[PDB]
This record gives structure tokens, C-alpha cells and sequence, in this order.
């Protein structure tokens, strides 16, 4: 608080320094047929290549790149890991039998018999081209160019592969083809921090208690702010409600009157984070909690207020002395004396009279900077004025409190 | 909780120091309206036992210690008295069950005490005969109450029993009270639904702009959010500081109605 | 304070000219009370003076005269205290105190405010300018620009909130000298405590204090009464 | 041979739950009173979304077709009814001067065909239904009611599809049609999280 402040001494009172809050922890997350591309049973020609565009599924592109079943895997544009966390329009798949050597020559930038007249790429990217070994299962019934037959003998460079080219649509139309969501398992009664399937907040999960209807994945309450959820993955229904967080300020009796500090954190329950007690306006650490009352000296909040005996005390304030001035309708009681007072009651009358030249303030010394803000017109012509109409009452306000005497009047010696 | 939208604020110096500090002067300054109209006693006088006062029936005024008087009661029953982020509200200095002992004591010494109370030490005195007097400063011979006691307690009770149906049976009879509450609450929720204004960027959440933008292009985004955002949150504050000012001048006249009519006897008209 | 485009300007009437009227004023009130504030003065002796405001709250004139010489030595012994109770407790002048404060942090803000960078290269104007061309420059300069306005703006509108609340405070103090200093006030509770009897100005560099004397009834006895007495069939009411 | 729709056509503009709470939003939403043309299977212009609605108990009405050009020239759906689970195509199916629906003769050609689904059939008896078209997100909206009174309808399915509708066509008993446009609604949730009522915000001085 001295920092917050900027002072070396702080006075008596009750400060705000800064706010805290609970910060999140043990966070949560909430197919295409494949198998007749890379498992088929057939593959045509090159000169014939077959494809087909795969779409609308949840594909997880793991299963082809983590695991050996390819002799061939070379991915372009994006790296082959992070295919399962992308969205795409649409996935096409070339594929063709060819032999070994001629597989260097399906990518953009290739030349050859086969780059030129039998499957030519673009010159742009291409999702990933694969292949794999194939005289196991395959082998002169394959063609490539005017055509020729491949002399796949099963007796390197010269046997069969199968090769299979993925081609992706980007932002064409809505996607509809991404990888899995590989979601974790949920907690409760703790601050989180979440992602609900394309909502990433934080607060505290709890078993909910409105009851959504069928066509709901989640819900609000005002201004976008989410109440509950219904899991899309596990199917149930939970609420939302922040995680404890607020303002935190210090009571002192004074840099120089001692450094014993108590800490007050706001609306909060005080089970988490010297001495420990609660109010109604938020728990208080380093204060001893006294049950006396007595007149309020640095107020907290709710009717409670906070140095007496070398430490912190908080009490309940007491509003005034408790008497009961004795009625008798027959009985009165009068003054048989008289104590006259003198009584002190401050009032300001006068500030002092600010005046800014904007021109200044903002460019000062400038010619191109004051250049720019002639487009913004006005501006200081009205906050010059602003100022100076205020500075013109203050000179007021000082005629009319003090000069409401004709004349001045002397004191007789 | 954005790491990256904070290094964004920084950057605008003591813009939020300055809002926090606004906000916490009026709220300083509630607790002082409060303090500076109902505090008009040093003491905590208490309603005789034994009720007398010369007829005049005080039940519905003085509170009942079943549950506060019947009339706050009623008046808890009229009004219609929220906070999801950065939002809080902080309680007041004194507490309902605490200013009602205020009243009840600033009202225990009117009724027993004339307005002497207020003045110096308390004198007890007959109720009777302080009416007596108040009758005289408006400039009615004091003999009037004495001999027409029986009527003008008759007239003063029947015409406390009609505010009480007055209030009850008669809706929005505290208008300047539930436009405060309305008028906060407002000023509240609309701070509340600019969180989702664009103000022209890519998206209105902070979370997705960055999710997939880099920092270069996303701190242009984002820095649009944040100067859309600061604006609103300036503009409540604003509007707070001018509020704030009209309750005080509210409050300020309060106090002065409560220590010339209450704690004493006004003369001057209307 | 005011280093760069920022100034004060000096006041109208100054301390020692403030001090003439205050002087002019409880120089009248002293010599000739409540009537001075109307038309011409009318010198008065004191004591009667004082006897009439005696009268104005409703305690029988001779009171005072019989009574005269114990009011001057309480008047004297509490004036003495109001000497004694300033010129030790700190904090004795916090309301005008806190107007200096809040004028002061306002300036110390708003210069503080030139170093913000507001998304800039650099928070100096004569950096950006001095290694940028015209056209990259601007776009720069123009972000810093529509900062530092904000904050004028910011500034502007706080002072005028709060000269707001000063107007009224004026006001009231403007109110409180008419009615308590240059005549007596009737309405309870608004000069100072107690009866209203007299009060005196006394100057402040931004504001004006008053010492309101008032009379306070004490040491008092439990008596019989009666609402009026019986006398040959006859209600006999004071 | 027009009709009037005093309040029916509101629908849940998004899955968003709330209870006891007035929200305003702004949609393409059939105008309240408006003029709905009572149709006793002409060609219709689609036009931004069409309210559809029908209370003939029979299996006359079986599906809809929706396209540009409902020929080999654009691919097109054939939403079909298939009295035991809803059969959607997008395939590019040719046109019929009057493709009957016990026997069916509409799947006349599949060129180049891309989108096939199914789903649970929808199946005196007011049906309703509405369909937009949304940034090339194809939503389709119904509700099922034993045409005076207010209601809500609910979602059934999204369709990412993206092609261009101009013409729905239903197949072949009455049925609605009415057009949207982009009202203004005051919605009101009711404790439930339903919609129980609605204001139209250009209707009238005092709903404005
Ligand atoms: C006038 O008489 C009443 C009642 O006798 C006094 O009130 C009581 O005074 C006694 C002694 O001070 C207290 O112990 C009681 O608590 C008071 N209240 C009662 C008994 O009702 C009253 O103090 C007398 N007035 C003065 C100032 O002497
Ligand atoms: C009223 O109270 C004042 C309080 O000052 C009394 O004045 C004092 O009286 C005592 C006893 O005679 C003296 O010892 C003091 O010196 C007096 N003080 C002053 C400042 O004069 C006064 O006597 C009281 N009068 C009555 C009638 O009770
Ligand atoms: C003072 O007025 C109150 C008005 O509420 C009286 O309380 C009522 O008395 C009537 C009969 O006279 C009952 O029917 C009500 O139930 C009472 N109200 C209650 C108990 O809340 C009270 O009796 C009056 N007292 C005097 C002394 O006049
Ligand atoms: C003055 O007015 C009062 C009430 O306004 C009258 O008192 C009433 O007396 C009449 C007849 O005696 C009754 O019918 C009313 O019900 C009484 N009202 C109340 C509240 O007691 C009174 O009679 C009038 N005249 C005089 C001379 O006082
Ligand atoms: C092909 O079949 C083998 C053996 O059953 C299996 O390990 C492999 O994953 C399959 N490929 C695909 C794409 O399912
Ligand atoms: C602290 O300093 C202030 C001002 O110098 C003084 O009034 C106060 O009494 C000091 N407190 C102590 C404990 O010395
Ligand atoms: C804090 O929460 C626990 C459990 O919900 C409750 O028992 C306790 O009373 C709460 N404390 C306060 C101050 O509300
Ligand atoms: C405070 O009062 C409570 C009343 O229940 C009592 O239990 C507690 O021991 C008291 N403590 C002190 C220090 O007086
Ligand atoms: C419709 O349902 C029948 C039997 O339930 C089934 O044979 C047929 O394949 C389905 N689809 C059509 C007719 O398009
Ligand atoms: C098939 O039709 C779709 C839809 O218009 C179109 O995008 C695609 O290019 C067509 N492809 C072929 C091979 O006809
Ligand atoms: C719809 O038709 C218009 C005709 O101008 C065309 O420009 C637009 O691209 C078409 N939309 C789609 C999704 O084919
Ligand atoms: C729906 O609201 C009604 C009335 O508020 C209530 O009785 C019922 O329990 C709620 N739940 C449902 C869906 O029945």
C-alpha cells in the first residue's frame, strides 16, 4: 500500500491496494471412412486415377501418420500432427498403382512420363501425399502413358506401390470435414478454466438445477453471460457461477503510529486464503475480534468498524450512549443554568483557477503535430473555455460568500 | 485474466487507476450521506414503558419489537431492491436493522422530549404540553389544544391510520425511491451488455479474436476491443459522478429537513 | 504542478484582501449586529446587544445582565479553546484540506498522463517525429494524439463535476454567513449546535471558517406541572 | 386466395436458453396478420426463407424440392417424407413435370451427387415449419400442432450445404406458404425457457 499509495507514510484508515482472485486449475475440454481409401482391395491406373471426395465426418488423421503401415509420408502446407485440430471444406484422395521410382514424381514441380502425362499436381500445396509398399499383395494389369504396362514382377525401384494423394478445400464453403476433440474428463466445485467446444471461460462447475430443453447447448442470463451448459460429449447439464474473486484492502492505525496491519478481503467465503475472522462485508486476517462496542474509528462495512492496546481490534460500532429520558405526564424538567459554546464549521469556497492550453498539452512546440489536430476542430477551443468558465466562477464565488458588506467597518481602538 | 490484453492497458497509463479511484470516492461518500442525515443524535433515546402521551397514538409510528416500526415495514414491502466480472458491491457503513435505530431514537426523542433533544440535554416533558407550545410558535393561543385535546388527538390518530392505507392500498407511492434502485440497475446491466459490442472488430470476444490471430494482427483487433471498452466503462463512471452529485444535494437537503423539522420546530412556509 | 501548457492563474481578491472584509465583518457585528446587514450601522453597546439575542431564542432579557459577568468568562474560556484545540489536532481543516488534495492529484494525473505510450513507438512527440517520415509518422503521432485528448477530456469533466459540488458548498457558505453572521438564525441545527446566538467569520485560503456562539442549556431539575391552575371555577393558562 | 396468420411464425432463433426474460433480437421472421396464401403444386420463389405450414392429415404431402434450377443443371434436394425415417439428398437429380408420392418416380437422375442423410420421420393436426437459408448454413425449423393461437417452433436439423435455393417446389390436401423478412421480435421466455408470447416490433404504433 505504500507502493499503491506512492508515500513512505500512510495514514490511519482502510486502503485498496489491489484485487486477487482463484486462479484456475485442473482445466477441462468438452469418422470418414478411411478404410476404403488406404484398405482397399483395388487401385486403378495412373493413366486412370481414380478419386473421390471425402466429407462430412470427424476425421482423425493420427491413425495414418503415427503408425508404419506407409513406406511413403510427406504432408505439405501444414505438418502431418496438427491435421486433427483443423476444419476443412471438403478432402479429395487420388489414387493409382505406379512403380517405386516413379513415386518421386508425384509432387508440384516434377517432370517425367508420369508427371506430365499420367497424374499432374498444380504448383500449389497438397494435404499430404502417401504410399506404401505393394508387391505383397499385388504382384502386368497396371497402366501408365500412347499407354504402356507396368512390369511389376514380384522377383525395388520396379515394384508395384499404392499411392494415395489427399487434397483439401480451404474456406470454399462451410467446413465440414476437421479432426477429432480429444476431450478430457470434468471436475466440480473448483474454478476451472474450460472450452466448451468453442466457449473458453472460467468459474466454478456444478451440478445445475434448470432444466434446458432438447434444442439447447447452453444458456444465458444477460448479456451473453453463460449460466450452464449441457455437455455436448457426456450429455448433462451444468451451471456456471464465477469462481471467488474481489477487492482486497488493509487497515492501519498509521505508517508512524506502528506497523501492525490487517488485511480485508471482500464478499467473500473465507475457507481459503495470522488471526481469521468473518463479516458480512468479507472476511478480515490480523484483526482480534473484541465483543464490546464502542464509536467507529476506520470503518469496514455492514456496521462494523476497526488500533487499542499495542493491536488491531474490529467491533460493531455502538451508535451512542442507551438512556431513557424518564416521561411523567405530570413532570417537567428545566435548565437552572447555562453553558454558551463556541462551535468551528469548515466550508471551501474556492478551488484553484486551472487553465490548459491544449495546443500545448497535446503537440506543444510543433507545427505537424497542431497540423493533425486541426481535424479534430473545436476540441480545445471548447475545453479551454470549459476551463476558463469555471475559473471565472471561482473568482465569484469568493465576491459572493465574503463582499456582502456596503463598507468596511473598523474596529474602535 | 489475458496476459496479452493487459501489456495493451499498460500502455494507456493510469486510465484505470483513475476510473477506480472515482468509483471509490462517491462510495466513501454514500457512507457520508448516510452518517451526515440520520447521525443527529449523540445518545440512543428509548420509548418509555408505560405509553401516555396524552392521547396521541404512537404504535404505528414506534417500532414493534416483534420482528423496524409498522411503517418501515410496509415501506421494505414497496421497493424492488446484479455483478458477474469486475463488477462488485460493497455494503454499506451502517445497516438497515442499524438506521432504523436512528429513527427510532431521533423519533423517541421528538415524542418525549421536544425538540430540546436535539438542542442540549434532553427535558423530558408532557406530551400534551409540548403540543401546547408547538401550538403557540405557529401563532395559535396555547388554551386551543387544551380544550380541544380530545378532538386534535382524534384528527392525529385518524390521520396517521390513512398514510398507512395511503402507502399499502396505493401502488408506486415511492416513485423517487424506486427510480434510484431502477435508475442503477440500468446503469449496470448496460455496462454489462457492451462486453459483447464489436465496436467494428473481427469479433466482440477477446478469447477467439486471439485464439487464431497472431499477435501482430491480433493486438490490432484487440486494441480496438480495449478503446471500445475503456469508453464504456468511462462513460458509467461519468454518468455515476454526475448521479452521485444530485443524491448528495438530495441527501444534503434531507439533512437539513430532518434537523429544522424534526429536531425542532420550522417556521418558515411550505 | 504546471510545466508544460499547464499554469494557475491567481486569484481575484487575495489573502490579505479577503481578510479586510472578514475584519469589516465581525467589525460590525461586534458594534452593531443584526441591523448593520439591512441599512445603516447602528452602534450598540455589546452587552445590550447580546441581551436582545437572548431574547431572540426565548430567555428573558435580564438574565444576561444579571448573569453578565459569568458569560463573558465562558465566552472568553471557549474562544481560548478553539485557539488551543486547532493549534494541536492535526486534521483539523481535512474538508479543506481534502479540496487542495483532489486539485493537486487532478494536475499530477494528467501530466503523468504524457509518458502513456497509447500504443505508440514512443510516448515523446519529439522522438517518433524526429526518426519517422511524414506519412509513417502521422499514423503514429495520431494514435498518441487521440490518447492524450482522451485524457484532457477525462480531466475537463472531472474538474467541472467538481466544481459542481464547490458552487454548492459556496453557496451554502454564502447562506450560512447571511442568516448567522449579519443576523441571528431561528431554524435549529445550522449554525453550529445548540441556540443560536452569534457567530463570527474568520478566513481560510480556500475556504471560510466560522465559530458559531450558541447558548446550551444545563444543570437541570425534575418539576411538577400542571397545564393551566384553577382559580374560582376559571382555567388560568401562563 | 390469401389468409391471415395473426401471430403464428415465430420460431427459436438460436439454442440459447433463458427463463423469465423479455429478449429482443432481430431475424427473418414471418410480419404477424400477414398475407399467407392458401394453396389447395406450382413452382414457388423462395425468397429469403419460407414459412410453410399445412393441416391435411394425409400422405399427399411427402417432401419438398429445393434448388436453383431443380434439374441436371444444379444439384438440389430431394427432402423426402419416407413415412419411416426422413430421407434427405442433395444429388442432382433431374426435373419431373409432376413426380407423384403408392409409388415414386422423382429420383430421376443422381449425377455427381454429394450430400445424403436420414433421420427419424417427422410424421385436426397443424403441421408448421420454416427454413432459411444463412450464410450457406441450411436450418430447418417445425413444431407439431393439433390457425388461430401463438406458438414456437422448434429446430430439427442444421445442413451445411451452401448452394443456391430460388425455388421449392412441394410434392404431390392444403398448405401454407408465407415469405420472411427481417423483423425486430420481442421474445418472451417464459419460466420454462420456452417462448410464450412475442411482440412484433413494426406491426403497430403501440408494438413499436
Ligand atoms: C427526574 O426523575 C426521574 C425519575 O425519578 C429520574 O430518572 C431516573 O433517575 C435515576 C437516578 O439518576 C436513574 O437511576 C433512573 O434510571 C432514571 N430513570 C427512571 C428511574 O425512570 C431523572 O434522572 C430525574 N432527573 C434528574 C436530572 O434528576
Ligand atoms: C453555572 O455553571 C457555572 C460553570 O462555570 C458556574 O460558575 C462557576 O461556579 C463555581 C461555584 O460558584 C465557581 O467555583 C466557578 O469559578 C464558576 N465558574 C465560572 C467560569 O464563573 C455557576 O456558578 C453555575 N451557576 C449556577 C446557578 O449553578
Ligand atoms: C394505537 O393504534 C393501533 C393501531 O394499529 C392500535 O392497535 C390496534 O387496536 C385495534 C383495536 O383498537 C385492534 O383491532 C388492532 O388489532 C390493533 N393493532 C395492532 C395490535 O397492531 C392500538 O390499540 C392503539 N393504542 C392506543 C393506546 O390507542
Ligand atoms: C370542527 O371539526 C371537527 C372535526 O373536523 C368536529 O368534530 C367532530 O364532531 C362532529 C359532531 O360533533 C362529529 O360528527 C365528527 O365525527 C367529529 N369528528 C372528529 C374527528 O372528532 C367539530 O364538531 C367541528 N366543530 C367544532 C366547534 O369543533
Ligand atoms: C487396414 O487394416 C489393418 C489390419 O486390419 C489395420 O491395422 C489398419 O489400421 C487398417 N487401415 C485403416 C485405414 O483402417
Ligand atoms: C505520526 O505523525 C503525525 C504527524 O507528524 C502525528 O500527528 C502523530 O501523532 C504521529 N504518531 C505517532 C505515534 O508518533
Ligand atoms: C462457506 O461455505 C460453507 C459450505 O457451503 C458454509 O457452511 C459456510 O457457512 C460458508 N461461510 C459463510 C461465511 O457463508
Ligand atoms: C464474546 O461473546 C460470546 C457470546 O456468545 C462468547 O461466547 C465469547 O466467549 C465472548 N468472548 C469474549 C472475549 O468476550
Ligand atoms: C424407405 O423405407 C423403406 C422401408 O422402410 C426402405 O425400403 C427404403 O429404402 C427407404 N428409402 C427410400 C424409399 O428412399
Ligand atoms: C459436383 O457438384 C458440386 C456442387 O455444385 C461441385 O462443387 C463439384 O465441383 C462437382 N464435381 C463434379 C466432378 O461434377
Ligand atoms: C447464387 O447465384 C448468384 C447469381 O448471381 C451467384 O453469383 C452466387 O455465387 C450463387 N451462390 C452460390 C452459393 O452458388
Ligand atoms: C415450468 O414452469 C411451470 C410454471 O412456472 C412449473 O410449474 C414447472 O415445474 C416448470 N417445469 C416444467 C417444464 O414443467
Amino acid at each position: 500500500t505504500k507502493c499503491t499509495l506512492k508515500s513512505f507514510t500512510v495514514e490511519k484508515g482502510i486502503y485498496q491496494t489491489s484485487n486477487f482472485r482463484v486462479q484456475p486449475t485442473e482445466s477441462i475440454v468438452r469418422l470418414c471412412p478411411f478404410g476404403e481409401v488406404f484398405n482397399a482391395t483395388r487401385f486403378a491406373s495412373v493413366y486412370a486415377w481414380n478419386r473421390k471426395r471425402i466429407s462430412n465426418c470427424v476425421a482423425d488423421y493420427s491413425v495414418l501418420y503415427n503408425s508404419a503401415s506407409f513406406s511413403t509420408f510427406k504432408c505439405y502446407g501444414v505438418s502431418p500432427t496438427k491435421l486433427n485440430d483443423l476444419c476443412f471444406t471438403n478432402v479429395y484422395a487420388d489414387s493409382f498403382v505406379i512403380r517405386g521410382d516413379e513415386v518421386r514424381q508425384i509432387a508440384p514441380g516434377q517432370t517425367g512420363k508420369i508427371a506430365d502425362y499420367n497424374y499432374k499436381l498444380p504448383d500449389d500445396f497438397t494435404g499430404c501425399v502417401i504410399a506404401w509398399n505393394s508387391n505383397n499383395l499385388d504382384s502386368y494389369n497396371y497402366l501408365y502413358r500412347p499407354l504402356q504396362s507396368y512390369g511389376f514382377q514380384p522377383t525395388v525401384g520396379y515394384q508395384p506401390y499404392r499411392v494415395v494423394v489427399l487434397s483439401f478445400e480451404l474456406l470454399h464453403a462451410p467446413a465440414t470435414v476437421c479432426g477429432p476433440k480429444k476431450s478430457t474428463n470434468l471436475v466440480k466445485n473448483k474454478c476451472v478454466n474450460f472450452n466448451f467446444n468453442g466457449l473458453t471461460g472460467t468459474g466454478v462447475l456444478t451440478e445445475s438445477n434448470k432444466k434446458f430443453l432438447p434444442f439447447q447447448q447452453f444458456g444465458r442470463d444477460i448479456a451473453d453471460t453463460t449460466d450452464a451448459v449441457r455437455d455436448p460429449q457426456t450429455l448433462e447439464i451444468l451451471d456456471i457461477t464465477p469462481c471467488s474473486f474481489g477487492g482486497v484492502s488493509v487497515i492501519t492505525p498509521g505508517t508512524n503510529t506502528s506497523n501492525q496491519v490487517a488485511v480485508l478481503y471482500q464478499d467473500v467465503n473465507c475457507t481459503e486464503v495470522s488471526n481469521v475472522f468473518q463479516t458480512r462485508a468479507g472476511c478480515l486476517i490480523g484483526a482480534e475480534h473484541v465483543n464490546n462496542s464502542y464509536e467507529c474509528d476506520i470503518p469496514i462495512g455492514a456496521g462494523i468498524c476497526a488500533v487499542a492496546s499495542q493491536s488491531i481490534i474490529a467491533y460493531t460500532m455502538s451508535l451512542g450512549a442507551e438512556n431513557s429520558v424518564a416521561y411523567s405526564n405530570n413532570s417537567i424538567a428545566i435548565p437552572t443554568n447555562f453553558t454558551i459554546s463556541v462551535t468551528t464549521e469548515i466550508l471551501p469556497v474556492s478551488m484553484t483557477k486551472t487553465s490548459v492550453d491544449c495546443t500545448m498539452y497535446i503537440c506543444g512546440d510543433s507545427t505537424e503535430c497542431s497540423n493533425l489536430l486541426l481535424q479534430y476542430g473545436s476540441f480545445c477551443t471548447q475545453l479551454n473555455r470549459a476551463l476558463t468558465g469555471i475559473a471565472v466562477e471561482q473568482d465569484k464565488n469568493t465576491q459572493e460568500v465574503f463582499a456582502q458588506v456596503k463598507q468596511i467597518y473598523k474596529t474602535p481602538p | 485474466d489475458s496476459t496479452e490484453c493487459s501489456n495493451l492497458l499498460l500502455q494507456y497509463g493510469s486510465f484505470c487507476t483513475q476510473l477506480n479511484r472515482a468509483l471509490t470516492g462517491i462510495a466513501v461518500e454514500q457512507d457520508k450521506n448516510t452518517q451526515e442525515v440520520f447521525a443527529q443524535v449523540k445518545q440512543i433515546y428509548k420509548t418509555p414503558p408505560i405509553k401516555d402521551f396524552g392521547g396521541f397514538n404512537f404504535s404505528q409510528i414506534l417500532p414493534d419489537p416483534s420482528k423496524r416500526s409498522f411503517i418501515e415495514d410496509l415501506l421494505f414491502n414497496k421497493v424492488t431492491l446484479q455483478k458477474f466480472n469486475g463488477l462488485t458491491v460493497l455494503p454499506p457503513l451502517l445497516t438497515d436493522e442499524m438506521i432504523a435505530q436512528y429513527t427510532s431514537a431521533l423519533l423517541a426523542g421528538t415524542i418525549t422530549s421536544g425538540w430540546t433533544f436535539g438542542a442540549g440535554a434532553a427535558l423530558q416533558i408532557p406530551f400534551a404540553m409540548q403540543m401546547a407550545y408547538r401550538f403557540n410558535g405557529i401563532g395559535v393561543t396555547q388554551n386551543v389544544l387544551y380544550e380541544n385535546q380530545k378532538l386534535i388527538a382524534n384528527q392525529f390518530n385518524s390521520a396517521i391510520g390513512k398514510i398507512q392505507d395511503s402507502l399499502s392500498s396505493t401502488a408506486s407511492a415511492l416513485g423517487k425511491l424506486q427510480d434510484v434502485v431502477n435508475q442503477n440497475a440500468q446503469a449496470l446491466n448496460t455496462l454489462v451488455k457492451q462486453l459483447s459490442s464489436n465496436f467494428g472488430a473481427i469479433s466482440s470476444v477477446l478469447n477467439d479474436i486471439l485464439s487464431r490471430l497472431d499477435p501482430p494482427e491480433a493486438e490490432v483487433q484487440i486494441d480496438r476491443l480495449i478503446t471500445g471498452r475503456l469508453q464504456s466503462l468511462q462513460t458509467y463512471v461519468t454518468q455515476q459522478l454526475i448521479r452521485a452529485a444530485e443524491i448528495r444535494a438530495s441527501a444534503n437537503l434531507a439533512a437539513t429537513k430532518m434537523s429544522e423539522c424534526v429536531l425542532g420546530q420550522s417556521k418558515r412556509v411550505d | 504542478q504546471k510545466f508544460n501548457g499547464l499554469t494557475v492563474l491567481p486569484p481575484l481578491l487575495t489573502d490579505e484582501m479577503i481578510a479586510q472584509y472578514t475584519s469589516a465583518l465581525l467589525a460590525g457585528t461586534i458594534t452593531s449586529g443584526w441591523t448593520f446587514g439591512a441599512g445603516a450601522a447602528l452602534q450598540i453597546p455589546f452587552a445590550m446587544q447580546m441581551a436582545y439575542r437572548f431574547n431572540g431564542i426565548g430567555v428573558t432579557q435580564n438574565v444576561l445582565y444579571e448573569n453578565q459577568k459569568l458569560i463573558a468568562n465562558q465566552f472568553n474560556s471557549a474562544i481560548g479553546k478553539i485557539q488551543d484545540s486547532l493549534s494541536s489536532t492535526a486534521s483539523a481543516l481535512g474538508k479543506l484540506q481534502d479540496v487542495v488534495n483532489q486539485n493537486a492529484q487532478a494536475l499530477n494525473t494528467l501530466v503523468k498522463q504524457l509518458s502513456s505510450n497509447f500504443g505508440a513507438i514512443s510516448s515523446v512527440l519529439n522522438d517518433i517525429l524526429s526518426r519517422l517520415d511524414p506519412p509513417e509518422a502521422e499514423v503514429q503521432i495520431d494514435r498518441l494524439i487521440t490518447g492524450r485528448l482522451q485524457s484532457l477530456q477525462t480531466y475537463v469533466t472531472q474538474q467541472l463535476i467538481r466544481a459542481a459540488e464547490i458552487r454548492a458548498s459556496a453557496n451554502l457558505a454564502a447562506t450560512k454567513m447571511s442568516e448567522c453572521v449579519l443576523g441571528q438564525s431561528k431554524r435549529v441545527d445550522f449554525c453550529g449546535k445548540g441556540y443560536h446566538l452569534m457567530s463570527f467569520p474568520q478566513s481560510a485560503p480556500h475556504g471560510v471558517v466560522f465559530l458559531h456562539v450558541t447558548y446550551v442549556p444545563a444543570q437541570e431539575k425534575n418539576f411538577t406541572t400542571a397545564p393551566a391552575i384553577c382559580h374560582d371555577g376559571k382555567a388560568h393558562f401562563p | 386466395a390469401y389468409t391471415n396468420s395473426f401471430t403464428r411464425g415465430v420460431y427459436y432463433p438460436d439454442k440459447v436458453f433463458r427463463s423469465s426474460v423479455l429478449h429482443s433480437t432481430q431475424d427473418l421472421f414471418l410480419p404477424f396478420f400477414s398475407n399467407v396464401t392458401w394453396f389447395h403444386n406450382p413452382v414457388l420463389p423462395f425468397n429469403d426463407g419460407v414459412y410453410f405450414a399445412s393441416t391435411e392429415k394425409s400422405n399427399i404431402i411427402r417432401g419438398w424440392i429445393f434448388g436453383t434450377t431443380l434439374d441436371s443443371k444444379t444439384q438440389s434436394l430431394l427432402i423426402v417424407n419416407n413415412a419411416t425415417n426422413v430421407v434427405i439428398k442433395v444429388c442432382e437429380f433431374q426435373f419431373c413435370n409432376d413426380p407423384f408420392l403408392s409409388e415414386f418416380r422423382v429420383y430421376s437422375s443422381a449425377n455427381n451427387c454429394t450430400f445424403e442423410y436420414v433421420s427419424q420421420p417427422f410424421l385436426k393436426n397443424l403441421r408448421e415449419f420454416v427454413f432459411k437459408n444463412i450464410d450457406g448454413y441450411f436450418k430447418i425449423y417445425s413444431k407439431h400442432t393439433p390457425p388461430q393461437g401463438f406458438s414456437a417452433l422448434e429446430p430439427l436439423v442444421d445442413l451445411p450445404i451452401g448452394i443456391n435455393i430460388t425455388r421449392f417446389q412441394t410434392l404431390l390436401a392444403a398448405y401454407y406458404v408465407g415469405y420472411l423478412q427481417p423483423r425486430t421480435f420481442l421474445l418472451k421466455y417464459n419460466e420454462n425457457g420456452t417462448i410464450t408470447d412475442a411482440v412484433d416490433c413494426a406491426l403497430d404504433p403501440l408494438s413499436e
